[PDB]
RNA sequence: UUGCCGUUGCUAUGGC
């Protein structure tokens, strides 16, 4: 077991990249580690994609405590520069989180993810 | 079949279709060329000149029926190249700078007239009759130069929040430009007439690579659809080919008795003949398409090898190599040098694809039109190639090329490239003969 | 008896026994792709009508194609349009929605009698099946 | 008639505060406290059957 | 600017004359402006403005395009004879009014 | 999720509806017809002029919950677990447990009415 | 369209003030055109559902309709079975109208701001300016609602108020 | 062979 643990295969990596493309054109998503930590602790949060390959690992493994802490499912997905690509932006990020809206076009897309890595975790 | 098998209506379209006009330009004419194996491949002239430009974007190159081709720069910069020296660099004619000068200083859709760019200039294509080149970029404008001067004879605006031009194809032998805008748009504009024909709409992430032939037809391609469409412009239609290659079905076809996994993004297009093309995709494969299937007729899964696993030392900051060996979780991570430009010689057997695998490949595709192999790799150009043409001369015997590509350090348009291997910026020059 | 021509006998109809349902299935799996319009040209009266169903479209095509192939414009005789414009656009509304039409789901046609379940090469001997099987 | 219906469910979801406690989105920011009281004497919970 | 395209040219000499169907795409205009369409067509064959006609114009919903019938002819003479009265007291330079009575 | 009570399954055997499918031709949706266990006991003790009943209400797509109460009264047993929750429909034709059910709020109600069942308190049947 | 069966009931006077509310939309002929189709479209995967497996009718209707309701996109894409037609209801077609779907991509701040746009003609799916807002947008013309070339909001000029203003400020 | 800086060729490479 290592520590980025829930590590999503192909088909779940792409539906997660293409739920954040959409929630990053819709301006759902926030992308960033302490970006991160700081909607998770405020709460708008539904899932949260972290990479598996950062420069160090640790960087971002401080973020599956406050996962387990406040019960949203988080997935490392295997390329930085793929979620980069995804979240669209000029740089390679290593963690995204999807902000709850419910005025929202894309709640069955980020739903259905959702649950597929809870059933995952 | 019987002895009498004719049909009055089909007999008289034939007699109209004898009686009209126009056996030009709708020449739906296969793969001619048929030069895979002829040409030699390990003796190809390899001059790499690296230029004093960062990140240089796309290259448009130039031949009649004097050789000049062009480049253009995210340092907001075009430049001239006299290519007609075929064994030699090219030369640098006139550069052409655009920056903080032309930024409108209204802040409104309509008026971006002003006459260069401030942004990330992405394509550029340079006219049949090579009276006009055209280029633009991320300041939603395409700019027309002139040959002989170097300036903005017009500017039009894509004209709104989001018109990043991506990729600017001509159609061959004609005066009408297809630029494909990353608000899922297609524009289409009369050079010669200064005008726009047709906008067309209808791709689901941002159309990222375009390209046309002889006939009014084109083919696009979007990032994260993993569709490629190929459009009718007078009848403003389009075919749909999506991919679908499944990694689990892939994994049951080698379990039969393996790296080979799912599809991220199609980036890039060149279309072959009028009845088929080839797609560069994210997880490297290259698939050629007919005209008459969905689904792709050939796939190559990995056409430039997979990425170079994370180092130990760079992984965890763990003290010890059994842990930081441990959070590799093996062959979990690891990803292929995507195709990111791919080019074909137009009716041709061959076909180039380049990344920042630092060799080009060139294939052929088999006489059948149902596959392609490796011919032979090309070793000379270190770095991202973000633009991949050829240029040819002599007669149908006997014929020398010059692949023309452009190598940068960084993407063409985000960056995200880490572990620039020693690249370097230019333009890669091998002529391959015969 | 005697010889006697018949147009309607071998005249192409061809319209007894085609069902959306299997034509959709075709489509589904053909493998070869069906030229769909850009995604904004379908739609009719600003938004009035629907977007047109498929039956509308290749009639539109035919029309038009009929247009650029003969060099005529149509007419706005009464009887045939106050019947069928009407019509067509009241059932086009009360049955498409999103430009598919679903009143094929709600309308009594036997699928099976009239298109599947073949009728000449019906296999009527043992023999027959067994042969026509291998 | 459509401002009508505006308005009828701008007083609908108003009502809806006082017959149930309806959920608001959570915690805006830092918990100040419970701004309306905390009653010990009522229990407003189902007992079953 | 209002840019035009020709698509499915046939010559029927019969009647001494090139037919065919006209794409008009016009972007942010009103419409055709038929006289300068058939002047456009004049420069963009060989001339004879006054033996050149279209007739059949359609826009679409929305504008940006519109499909028409052209029909260039040589020799003038011949198109006063074939191209019909209508067309002629439209555009060209026939005329005939009737006595109407009854 | 329908939970039906004794004369409910009488009345649809003396109508000739089927339970499942008179449901779904109801509702036009799928359900999970629910025989309690005082329900079941009240068919019981009908008797054996019931016996068409009981082995009617004994069917396999007909699931069964439990209820955890001394005696067998059902009319006490569904309104109890059924203004405890508000996730089921009432299936019922006795005059006193319908006043009850339409009384409460937000639980719909069904019941055998013609040839046919009919529901009422739902507002989207259609 | 028709009426329901009880059209007063509390519960369902409740219901369409609630679907009113949070939809944006006019009267109670909105609701009841929907759910009328609505009402035959589960009418018709109730029978094919009591014909049994392997039917040619069952098993070129069935997926029949439900190809062309994930093409409509009131289905989603894993959900391929003939029984969540039957689970679907009159939210899940509505919530498809333009107006639904200018307020959910964020093109206005409110169902009734979407509804003005819509009308006032501000919002072109793929090439046409839509001006109704019962529109039922499909599933690939989901990501091309977008402002209209025509459109201040978009990049055409202002509005008459707007450049009455800067005539009125410029004298 | 260019923004520079270096190995330089009397033309190739390598560091930003
Ligand atoms: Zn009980």
């Amino acid at each position: 077991n290592p520590k980025a643990f829930p590590l999503a295969d192909a088909a779940l990596t792409q539906q997660i990249l293409d739920v954040v493309q959409q929630a990053a054109n819709l301006r759902q998503l926030k992308k960033g580690a302490n970006e991160a930590t700081k909607t998770l602790n405020r709460g708008i949060s539904e899932f949260i994609i972290m990479a598996a390959d950062c420069e160090p690992i640790e960087i971002l493994l401080h973020l599956p405590l406050l996962c387990e802490d406040k019960n949203v499912p988080y997935v490392f997905v295997p390329s930085r520069v793929a979620l980069g690509r995804a979240c669209g932006v000029s740089r390679p990020v290593i963690a995204a989180s999807i902000t709850t809206n419910d005025a929202s076009a894309i709640k069955t897309q980020i739903y259905a993810v959702k649950d597929k890595i809870e059933t995952l975790l | 079949d019987e002895y009498n098998n004719f049909d009055a209506g089909d007999l008289d379209k034939d007699i109209i279709a004898s009686r009209l006009k126009e056996d030009v330009a709708e020449q739906q004419g296969r793969v001619f060329r048929y030069f895979g194996d002829k040409l030699l491949i390990s003796e190809a002239k390899q001059s790499f000149t690296r230029v004093g430009e960062n990140n240089l974007t796309c290259i448009s190159c130039f031949q009649p029926v004097r050789l000049f081709a062009y480049t253009v720069s995210k340092d907001l910069q075009l430049t001239k190249y006299d290519i007609t020296d075929f064994s030699k660099r090219p030369k640098k004619l006139k550069y052409a700078k655009g920056g903080a000068k032309y930024i409108p200083t209204s802040k409104h859709e309509y008026e971006n007239t002003t006459e260069g760019h401030y942004d990330e200039i992405l394509t550029v294509a340079a006219s049949p009759d090579g009276k006009y080149v055209v280029t633009g970029g991320r300041d939603r404008k395409l700019i027309v130069w002139s040959t002989e001067s170097l300036s903005p004879v017009k500017v039009i605006p894509t004209k709104d929040r989001r018109g990043e031009v991506l990729s600017l194809a001509f159609r061959k032998n004609s005066d009408q430009l297809y630029a494909s805008c990353a608000d899922f748009k297609i524009r289409t504009y009369s050079i010669n007439q200064f005008s726009q024909l047709e906008i067309l709409y209808g791709h689901h992430d941002i159309v990222e690579d375009i390209s046309a032939l002889a006939m009014e037809r084109c083919v696009t391609v979007g990032a994260r659809d993993r569709t490629a469409m190929l459009w009718k412009i007078p009848d403003e239609t389009r075919l749909t080919f999506r991919g679908g290659d499944e990694p689990q079905k892939l994994l049951r076809r080698w379990m039969k008795e393996p790296l080979f996994f799912c599809e991220g993004s199609i980036d890039v297009v060149s279309m072959v003949d009028d009845f088929h093309f080839i797609t560069g995709s994210d997880n490297g494969n290259i698939c050629l398409w007919s005209l008459a299937k969905k689904k792709p007729i050939f796939t190559e899964r990995i056409a430039h090898g997979i990425l170079p696993e994370p180092s130990f030392n760079d992984i965890s900051g763990e003290t010890d190599e059994e842990l930081r060996k441990r959070q590799l979780q093996g062959k979990k991570l690891l990803q292929p040098f995507w195709i990111t430009s791919l080019y074909a010689i137009p009716y041709s057997n061959v076909f180039i694809s380049g990344s920042w695998s630092g060799s080009l490949k060139v294939w052929k595709i088999s006489d059948n039109l149902r596959s392609f192999e490796l011919l032979g790799e090309l070793s000379g150009a270190k770095g991202v190639v973000t633009k991949i043409q050829v240029v040819e001369s002599g007669k149908h015997g006997k014929e020398k090329f010059r692949i023309l590509a452009s190598i940068a350090k960084e993407h063409r348009l985000g960056r995200w490239i880490a572990n620039v291997s020693g690249a370097r910026n230019g333009i890669y020059s091998a002529v391959i003969d015969q | 008896f005697e010889d006697r021509f018949d147009a309607r006998e071998h005249k192409d109809r061809s319209n007894k026994s085609r069902m959306q349902a299997m034509e959709e299935y075709i489509r589904e799996s053909s493998d070869q792709p069906d030229w769909s319009a850009s995604i904004g040209a379908d739609i009719v009266n600003h938004g009035r009508g629907g977007i047109k169903s498929l039956r509308d479209t290749e009639k539109e095509r035919r029309v038009t194609s009929f247009e650029e192939d003969n060099f005529t414009r149509l007419n706005i005789t009464n009887k045939a349009e106050k019947r069928k414009q009407k019509q067509r656009e009241r059932n086009a509304r009360m049955n498409v929605i999103g430009g598919e039409d679903f009143g094929i789901f709600s309308s009594k046609r036997k699928l099976e009698d009239s298109t599947s379940r073949r009728g000449a090469k019906k296999t009527r001997s043992a023999w027959d099946r067994a042969q026509r099987r291998l | 008639s459509r401002v009508k219906k505006r308005k009828k469910y701008q007083k609908a979801q108003k009502k809806l505060k006082s017959v149930r406690a309806v959920y608001s989105g959570g915690q805006s920011g830092v918990y100040e406290g419970e701004k309306t009281g905390i009653k010990k004497g009522l229990t407003r919970s189902v007992k079953f059957k | 600017a209002v840019t035009i395209r020709t698509r499915k040219v046939i010559s029927n000499p019969l009647l001494a004359r090139k037919q065919f169907v006209v794409d008009v795409l016009h972007p942010n205009r009103a419409n055709v402006s038929k006289d300068e369409l058939r002047e456009k067509l004049a420069e963009v064959y060989k001339a004879e403005k006054d033996a050149v006609s279209v007739f059949g114009f359609r826009t679409q919903f929305g504008g940006g395009k519109s499909v028409g019938f052209g029909l260039v002819y040589n020799s003038v003479a011949e198109a006063k004879k074939f191209e019909p009265t209508y067309r002629l007291v439209r555009y060209g330079l026939a005329e005939k009014v009737e006595k109407a009575s009854r | 999720q329908v939970l039906i009570d004794t004369n409910f399954i009488n009345f649809s055997i003396q109508k000739k509806v089927d339970i499942v499918r008179g449901m779904m031709d109801c509702l036009l949706a799928k359900c999970n017809p629910l025989i309690t266990d005082c329900v079941m006991a009240e068919l019981e003790k009908l008797g054996p002029k019931y016996r068409i009943a009981l082995k009617l209400a004994r069917d396999p797509r007909i699931k069964r919950l439990s209820c955890s109460h001394k005696g067998t009264y059902a009319d006490d047993c569904l309104v109890h677990r059924v203004l405890q929750h508000k996730c089921y429909i009432v299936a019922t034709n006795d005059a006193g447990l319908k006043q009850r059910i339409r009384k409460i709020p937000g639980i719909p109600l069904m019941s055998v009415g013609g040839h046919a069942y009919v529901i009422e308190k739902l507002p989207d049947v259609f | 369209y028709s009426t329901p069966k009880r059209p007063y009931e509390s519960s369902r006077l409740d219901a369409e003030l609630k679907l009113a509310g949070e939809f944006g939309l006019k009267n109670k002929k909105e609701i009841y055109r929907i759910s009328f189709q609505l009402s035959k479209i589960r009418r018709a995967a109730r029978d094919l559902l009591t014909r049994d497996e392997k039917d040619p009718k069952r098993l070129f209707e069935g997926n029949a309709l439900i190809r062309r309701l994930v093409r409509v996109g009131v289905l989603s894409e894993d959900k391929k079975k003939l029984d969540y037609v039957l689970a679907l209801k009159v939210e899940d077609f509505l919530e498809r109208r333009l107006q639904t779907q200018v307020y959910k991509l964020g093109l206005a701040k409110s169902v009734h701001h979407a509804r003005v746009l819509i009308t006032q003609r501000h919002i072109a799916v793929g090439k046409q300016i839509v001006n109704i807002p019962s529109f039922m947008v499909r599933l690939d013309s989901e990501k091309h609602i977008d402002f209209a070339p025509t459109s201040p909001f978009g990049g055409a000029r202002p509005g008459r108020v707007a450049r009455r203003n800067a005539a009125r400020k410029a004298e």
